[PDB]
């Protein structure tokens, strides 16, 4: 009573009902380094201009 | 000019230039620390963007 699969069927992506748990770390990866702090807040102008030796703006 | 005017103008000039000098010293110290530790917004030399990684299931499982 077995029926041969039609063309296109054995290449279907199927779904599997399992009882084993999902691997929370399949790569055995460690903790990632914490990122650099972002930029935030309002942008005030430069204090006393460019401060390049004598340029007052 | 009045001596009051030159005197208080000199105090204004000295405050502005002392602030600029202290800010340049802080600028040197900030640049030294950010080159040394690499934790600030400056000297952030680029690494690989991890948005380029294909996280799809590949052809072989051991990866
Ligand atoms: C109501 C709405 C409208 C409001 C209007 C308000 C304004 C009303 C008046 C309208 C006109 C305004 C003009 C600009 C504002 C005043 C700027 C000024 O005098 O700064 C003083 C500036 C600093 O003096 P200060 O006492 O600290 O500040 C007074 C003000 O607070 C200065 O203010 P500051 O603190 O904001 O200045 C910022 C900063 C202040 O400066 C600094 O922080 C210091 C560093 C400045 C540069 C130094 C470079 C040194 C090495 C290069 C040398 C270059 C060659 C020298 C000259 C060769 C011959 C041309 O300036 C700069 O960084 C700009 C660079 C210098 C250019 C100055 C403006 C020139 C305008 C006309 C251009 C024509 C040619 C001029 C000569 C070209 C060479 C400069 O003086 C100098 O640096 C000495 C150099 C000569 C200055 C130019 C004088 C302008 C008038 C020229 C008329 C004659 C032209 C003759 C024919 C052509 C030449 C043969």
């Amino acid at each position: 009573g077995w029926v041969r699969p039609d063309l296109g069927e054995l290449s279907k992506v199927t779904k599997v009902k399992t009882d084993r748990p999902l691997p929370e770390n399949p790569y055995h990866s460690r903790a990632r380094p914490e990122p650099n702090p972002e930029v935030e807040g309002d942008l005030k102008p430069a204090r006393h201009g460019s401060r390049l030796f004598f340029w007052t703006m | 000019d009045a001596p009051e005017k030159n005197y208080e103008r000199t105090m204004a000039i000295l405050q502005i230039e002392s602030e600029k000098a202290e800010l340049r010293l802080k600028e040197l110290e900030v640049r030294r620390l950010m080159r040394a530790k690499g934790d600030g917004p400056w000297f952030q030399y680029p690494t690989i963007d991890k948005a380029l990684i294909d996280h799809s299931p590949k052809a072989t499982p051991d990866n």
